[PDB]
């Protein structure tokens, strides 16, 4: 039967989609750094940022009033990533920060190489967790 | 002297013999009579009790005494059929089955709270409606900002669908395809739930429908806010402290430590109890006299539930009487042939003086959590103009 | 059972108590008792035990046994268990295109972002003589045809819904 | 104070007589104070901001006591109502009785007494903005 | 159960085996009624119903 | 950092309540607080009103006069008598018939007493 | 002319809106007005089960 918890299954299906469309576009965006930059991927990226916060700042208000602790449970992991890099280290910047002033000299530009597979790795899975646990609330 | 079994009628003072009195026990001594062939002579009992046996002196009291010491041959009247009774008197067969039951305050209009206006749509409704308002303000602003026709930043976004949703229009409106697709599918959601918002609350403000939150025994014992309580002495306090069963046990380890002192001292005392107490004090008592109270006057009581147990009146004789056999057959003809269910619907019912519109304008207490969210926005509208004031 | 709640019988108590836990649990008892009776325990009116079993009988009612044994057999060895507001599963559907209107709604700002990123008479002149045909087609089938109205005015009967159609009947603006 | 019924003239006090709706009017009763307090701060303020008005800003804040009063008199005023609603509510119904409640020009005086301080409060914010635009 | 055949005037059943000697003791759904109670010896209600 | 004196103010807050709102709105977030409270309170209230008149005008369409004697022993809450003698009361005391019979238990037992004792008096308290 | 087309289809929604909350007011009202059996005199007097 359709709940309010089955509905905070489906609201974080359709910006999850949203999510890996993030980064896609982030894997991408370093790709094409490789190859030719550095003020537009500065400016590029800044503006993407904030929106990947705060849609996942948004699951976690959502699912701890849908009262689904596994669920707000798993989006602990990767928030207390984001806000490490958003309260310590988003280093100097002052535009917005982070994924700005700061790209070569190389050793942050394999820092987000790996993050730009570790975000795609985690929402591809979250994306079929929430798809699962929305057919399990959904039958049951 | 019981209601309805025996009442002094009105003017007894100009009246002698069997004809000083009127009840239920008046109207079935007469029928037992006229079966059974005798003519007989109403005396209400001396001490004004049923019967016991004393402890310490072995002598019967009240209707009891009376047959088993010989003052008297017959005792029409509600006299419960029990086991220690039953071992010096004989009983007939039950001309009326009773039990313990439950009376509450006979329920009302049951007064507003805060959010009160919220009802109308359960709180999983308004739950969905707040998560879906930032929902598609989410969406507005992924579709305004990348893929741009933009004038839809966040805030400018949780504005659209706030006035989309409370149906005051708009300053702007989306431009491109994909934000209007966001923008008239939400107006779409906010016509369905603002449509079942007012109609439903239409059918509430249209048809009263009150309900008791206690309908057994059950519901009683899974709560501690209503207090219920027997009488301090008698049977119905005894049935709960020797019961065994599930629930009556449960409710016994309530009432005996509970303070203030659940036990009434008097039926009239549990009757005030239960019309004095809004709501809050379930007296339980024999279902005969719950039926009774009921169609008194005021109309302030109610009988929940079913019985608790089963228990019967008895028409006794003392043991050896010759009329023992012929009352017994004729309360058996007495009950098939409808006459104790037409002698208690006429002295609880057709005798009863409660028996068997025009909607009001909406009090400001039912609305009244709406101007207390306003000035609660009004005041954090000037905080927030003063944090803009300090930070600029 | 099978007539949706359009007929209530009338039977005794215990047998009502009975029924309504025991599966299928469709039935319910409502009210109190119409009459007042009693089961007894019968002697042959000159036994030497009729007295002891009367007393038995009162015996076993006031210590709770004979409540005991109904609990056990009709509630104990059952089979069945034991808001106002409106709901989401009335309001459900506009929450499925909510949800549905907002994927469309991500799903066109992508194939609108790929083709302002990547980026006349011939067209129109093509699609108005196909949509243009093919509406003379439509409505020149349809009003030469007989199949308008679907048309049924049977009869039900009170077994099982059984069906007998007697003026089934499809229809046309020019034939019936 | 009670009339015609029982006509005691001894004006009762609140504390010193025991009705559950003159319980109900105790819960009601500190916002015509906060009110009251907070247009005896705005009148003070106002003064001063006649007397020096070298500093300006007396002008603006006196209008914001003015405006926090009168929202807490519709609190108190909503407040006040709605408990009188709610035990005439619940009572037992008869048909054999009447009720009776009305007002006075004591709640009359405390309604109006918001149109007034309503408008002390935009009058003190536009006597603001000519002292700070001079 | 028990019931009297107005011709015959015998009792066929629970009520029949007890008049005629069958039966000492019939511990059963037996319904308290005026025309038994008249050659039967019913105790009191186990049931109310 | 007008538009919103205090008469453009008046006037968004009229048309806010109306449900009629073009004009300035409020760009702030401190005037969108007051917006917003403002048109949460007018939706319950404008609600409020078209469902309590519906509830008027529905239980004044439900109103059923007295067009029968089974519409009088139904409805107890208009009383009824007869005048105190006569062939009236003694039809009632009298009938068999199951609505009779029910005003006649009605009748029997009212207080205060529902019998009249002249055509006139009857007429005078109809 | 444009304002014609404007002004007709406004009508249109004043009706069509007001149509359906009236009509889902008329179901939620006949829905909360139904009464159950619970009592011989409730079959008495409903004589449609
Ligand atoms: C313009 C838009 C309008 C804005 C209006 C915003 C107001 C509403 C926003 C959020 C809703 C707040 C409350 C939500 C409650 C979640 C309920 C739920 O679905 O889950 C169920 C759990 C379990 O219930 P229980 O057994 O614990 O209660 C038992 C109650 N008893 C004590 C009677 C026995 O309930 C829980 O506590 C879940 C765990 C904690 C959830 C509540 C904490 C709220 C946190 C962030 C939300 C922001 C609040 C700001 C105000
Ligand atoms: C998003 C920005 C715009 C909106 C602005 C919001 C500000 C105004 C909102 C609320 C303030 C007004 C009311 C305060 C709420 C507590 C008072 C209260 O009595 O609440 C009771 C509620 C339950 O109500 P009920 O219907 O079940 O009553 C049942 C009554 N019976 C038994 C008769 C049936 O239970 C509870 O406490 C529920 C928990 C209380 C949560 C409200 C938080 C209040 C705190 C601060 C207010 C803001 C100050 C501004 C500066
Ligand atoms: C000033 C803001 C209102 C303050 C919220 C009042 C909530 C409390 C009111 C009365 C007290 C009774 C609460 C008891 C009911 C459920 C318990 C609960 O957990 O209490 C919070 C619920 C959450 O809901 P639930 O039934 O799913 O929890 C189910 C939880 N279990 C399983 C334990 C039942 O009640 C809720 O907060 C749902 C109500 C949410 C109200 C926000 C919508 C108002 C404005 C809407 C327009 C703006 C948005 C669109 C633009
Ligand atoms: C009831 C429980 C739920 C409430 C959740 C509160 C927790 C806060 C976390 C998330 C809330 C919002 C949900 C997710 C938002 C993602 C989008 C976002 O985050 O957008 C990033 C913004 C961009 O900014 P922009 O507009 O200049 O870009 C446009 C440039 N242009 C202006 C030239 C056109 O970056 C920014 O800093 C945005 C600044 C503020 C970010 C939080 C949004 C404000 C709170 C909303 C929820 C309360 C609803 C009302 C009750
Ligand atoms: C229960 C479910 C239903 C209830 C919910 C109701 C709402 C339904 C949801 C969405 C409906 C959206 C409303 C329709 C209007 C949107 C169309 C529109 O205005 O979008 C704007 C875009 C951009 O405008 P532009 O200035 O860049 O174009 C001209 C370029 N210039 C000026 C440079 C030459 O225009 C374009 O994408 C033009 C291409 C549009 C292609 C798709 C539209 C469908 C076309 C025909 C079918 C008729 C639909 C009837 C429904
Ligand atoms: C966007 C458009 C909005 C514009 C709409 C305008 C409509 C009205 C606007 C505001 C009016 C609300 C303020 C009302 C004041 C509270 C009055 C009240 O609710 O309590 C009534 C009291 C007491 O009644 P009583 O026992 O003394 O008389 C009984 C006579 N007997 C014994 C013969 C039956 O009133 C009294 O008479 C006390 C003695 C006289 C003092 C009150 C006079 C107030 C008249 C005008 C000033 C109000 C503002 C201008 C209008
Ligand atoms: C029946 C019950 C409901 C009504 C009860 C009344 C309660 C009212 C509470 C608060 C409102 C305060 C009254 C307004 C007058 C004070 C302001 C004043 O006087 O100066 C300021 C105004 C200039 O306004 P603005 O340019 O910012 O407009 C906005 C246009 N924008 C944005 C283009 C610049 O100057 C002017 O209009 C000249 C003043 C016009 C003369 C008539 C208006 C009343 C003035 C004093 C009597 C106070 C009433 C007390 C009762
Ligand atoms: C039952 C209860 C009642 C139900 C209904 C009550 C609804 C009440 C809610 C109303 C607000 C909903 C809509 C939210 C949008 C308003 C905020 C806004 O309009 O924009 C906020 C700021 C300032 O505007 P601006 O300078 O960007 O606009 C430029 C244009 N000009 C220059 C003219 C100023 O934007 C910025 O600076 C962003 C910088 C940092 C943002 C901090 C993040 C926290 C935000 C939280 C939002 C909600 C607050 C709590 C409520
Ligand atoms: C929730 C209660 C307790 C207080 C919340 C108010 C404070 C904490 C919040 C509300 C949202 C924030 C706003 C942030 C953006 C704007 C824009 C800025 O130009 C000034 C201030 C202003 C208008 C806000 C200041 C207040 C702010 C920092
Ligand atoms: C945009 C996508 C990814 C988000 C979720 C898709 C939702 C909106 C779609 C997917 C297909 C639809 C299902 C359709 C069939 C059933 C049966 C119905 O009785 C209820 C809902 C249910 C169980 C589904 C609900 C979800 C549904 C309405
Ligand atoms: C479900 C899908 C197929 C429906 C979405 C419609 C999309 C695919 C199509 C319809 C044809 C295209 C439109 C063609 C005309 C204009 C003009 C052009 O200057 C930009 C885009 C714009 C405004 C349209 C954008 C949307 C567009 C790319
Ligand atoms: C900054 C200001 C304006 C906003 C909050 C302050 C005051 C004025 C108001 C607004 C809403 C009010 C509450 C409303 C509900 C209850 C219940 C009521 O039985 C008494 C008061 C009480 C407990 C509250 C008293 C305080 C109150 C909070
Ligand atoms: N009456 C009223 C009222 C007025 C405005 C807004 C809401 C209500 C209201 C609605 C409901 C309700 C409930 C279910 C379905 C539809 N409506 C209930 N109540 C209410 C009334 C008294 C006590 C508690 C709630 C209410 O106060
Ligand atoms: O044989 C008995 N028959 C009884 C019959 C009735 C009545 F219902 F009025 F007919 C009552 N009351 C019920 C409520 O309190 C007031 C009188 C008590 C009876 N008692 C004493 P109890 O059962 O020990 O309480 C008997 O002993
Ligand atoms: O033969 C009879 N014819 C009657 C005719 C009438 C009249 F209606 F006036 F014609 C009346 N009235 C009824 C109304 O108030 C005025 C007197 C009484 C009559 N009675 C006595 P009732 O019928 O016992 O009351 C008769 O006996
Ligand atoms: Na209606």
């Amino acid at each position: 039967a359709f709940t309010f918890a089955a509905f905070c299954y489906m609201l974080t299906l359709v910006l999850c989609a949203s999510l890996i469309f993030f980064v896609i576009w982030h894997i991408i965006a370093f790709d094409e750094l490789r190859t030719d930059n550095i003020e537009r991927i500065c400016c590029l990226l800044r503006k993407l940022v904030v929106p990947e916060y705060s849609i996942h700042g948004l699951f976690c208000l959502m699912f701890l009033c849908a009262a689904e602790w596994v669920t707000l449970g798993l989006n602990i992991p990767l928030l207390f990533y984001h806000l490490w890099r958003y309260f310590h280290r988003p280093a100097d910047g002052s535009e917005v920060m982070y994924d700005a002033v700061s790209i070569m000299n190389a050793d942050i530009l394999n820092y987000c190489q790996k993050e730009s597979w570790c975000k795609l790795a985690f929402y591809l899975l979250s994306f079929f967790y929430y798809l699962y646990s929305m057919v399990y609330t959904l039958v049951s | 002297l019981e209601s309805p079994y025996v009442m002094m009628k009105k003017n007894h003072e100009m009246l002698e013999g069997n004809e000083r009195y009127e009840g239920y026990c008046v109207d079935l001594a007469a029928e037992i009579a006229k079966h059974c062939g005798f003519k007989y002579k109403l005396t209400i009992v001396g001490d004004g009790k049923y019967g016991a046996r004393d402890a310490d002196t072995k002598i019967w009291n009240g209707m009891v005494g009376e047959l088993v010491y010989g003052k008297a041959d017959i005792a029409i009247a509600p006299l419960t059929i029990t086991l220690v009774r039953e071992e010096v008197i004989d009983f007939s067969k039950p001309f009326m089955s009773l039990g313990i039951s439950i009376m509450i305050k006979k329920p009302q209009k049951s007064k507003p709270g805060v959010f009160s206006f919220l009802d109308p749509l359960a709180y999983e409704i308004w739950m969905c409606i707040v998560f879906a308002y930032i929902g598609v303000s989410v969406v507005l602003f992924l579709v305004s900002r990348f893929s741009p026709y933009n004038e839809f930043g966040i805030f400018n976004s949780l504005w659209f669908s706030l006035g989309a949703f409370m149906q005051q229009g708009c300053d702007i409106s989306p431009r491109s395809l994909s934000g209007r697709i966001v923008g008239g599918v939400w107006w779409f959601f906010t016509l369905i739930i603002i449509s079942s918002y007012t109609a439903n609350l239409a059918a509430f403000l249209t048809v009263e429908r009150m309900v008791s939150p206690i309908e057994s025994a059950e519901d009683l014992s899974k709560q501690t806010e209503i207090a219920y309580g027997t009488l301090d002495s008698g049977s119905t306090k005894e049935f709960f402290r020797r019961s065994k069963i599930a629930v009556f046990d449960k409710m016994w380890t309530y009432m005996r430590s509970a303070e203030p002192s659940v036990f009434v001292r008097t039926t009239a005392e549990g009757v005030a109890r239960v019309r004095k107490s809004k709501g809050k004090y379930a007296y339980l008592l024999e279902s005969t006299m719950n039926e009774y109270i009921e169609q008194r006057k005021p109309c302030d009581t109610m009988k929940v539930g079913g019985n608790l147990d089963s228990k019967g009146y008895g028409i006794a004789t003392p043991k050896g009487s010759s009329l023992g056999t012929p009352v017994n057959l004729a309360v058996l003809k007495l009950s098939e042939q409808g006459v104790l269910d037409k002698l208690k619907n006429k002295w609880w019912y057709d005798k009863g003086e409660c028996g068997a519109e025009k909607t009001s304008a909406l009090s400001l207490s039912n609305v009244a959590g709406v101007f207390y969210i306003l000035v609660g926005g009004l005041g954090l509208a000037m905080l927030v103009a003063l944090i803009e004031f300090c930070y600029k | 059972r099978k007539s949706k709640g359009k007929y209530a019988y009338l039977l005794e108590s215990t047998m009502n108590e009975y029924i309504e836990q025991r599966k299928p649990c469709d039935t319910m008892k409502v009210g109190g008792n119409l009459d007042s009776k009693g089961y007894g325990i019968a002697t042959p009116k000159g036994s030497s035990l009729g007295t002891p079993v009367n007393l038995a009988v009162l015996k076993l009612s006031e210590q709770g046994v004979l409540d005991k044994l109904k609990n056990k057999w009709w509630y104990d060895k059952g089979e069945c268990g034991a808001t106002s507001a409106l709901s989401l599963s009335n309001v459900a559907g506009v929450f499925y295109i909510l949800v549905g209107g907002l994927g469309l709604a991500m799903l066109v700002a992508l194939i609108e972002f790929c083709y302002k990123s990547r980026a006349g008479r011939k067209a129109l002149t093509l699609l108005s003589s196909v949509f243009a045909v093919c509406g003379l087609g439509l409505l020149g089938i349809a009003v030469s045809t007989d199949y308008w109205l679907y048309l049924e005015e049977g009869i039900i009967l009170p077994q099982n819904q059984s069906t007998e159609v007697k003026m089934s009947l499809h229809s046309g603006l020019w034939r019936v | 104070c009670f009339l015609a019924g029982e006509e005691r003239g001894r004006c009762f006090t609140i504390e010193y007589v025991m009705v559950n709706v003159l319980k109900m009017i105790r819960s009601a009763t500190p916002f015509p104070l906060v009110s009251l307090f907070f247009m005896f701060i705005g009148f003070i303020l106002s003064n001063i901001g006649h007397i020096r008005p070298h500093r300006t800003i007396l002008a603006f804040v006196s209008g914001i006591f003015f405006i926090l009063s009168g929202l807490s008199l519709v609190v108190g005023l909503v407040l006040y109502i709605s408990s009188i609603n709610d035990e005439m509510l619940n009572r037992t119904k008869d048909a054999e009785t009447y009720f009776n409640y009305k007002y006075g020009w004591s709640f009359a005086f405390a309604a109006i007494s918001f149109l007034l301080t309503e408008s002390a409060g935009v009058m003190s914010v536009y006597l603001f903005m000519k002292r700070y635009t001079a």
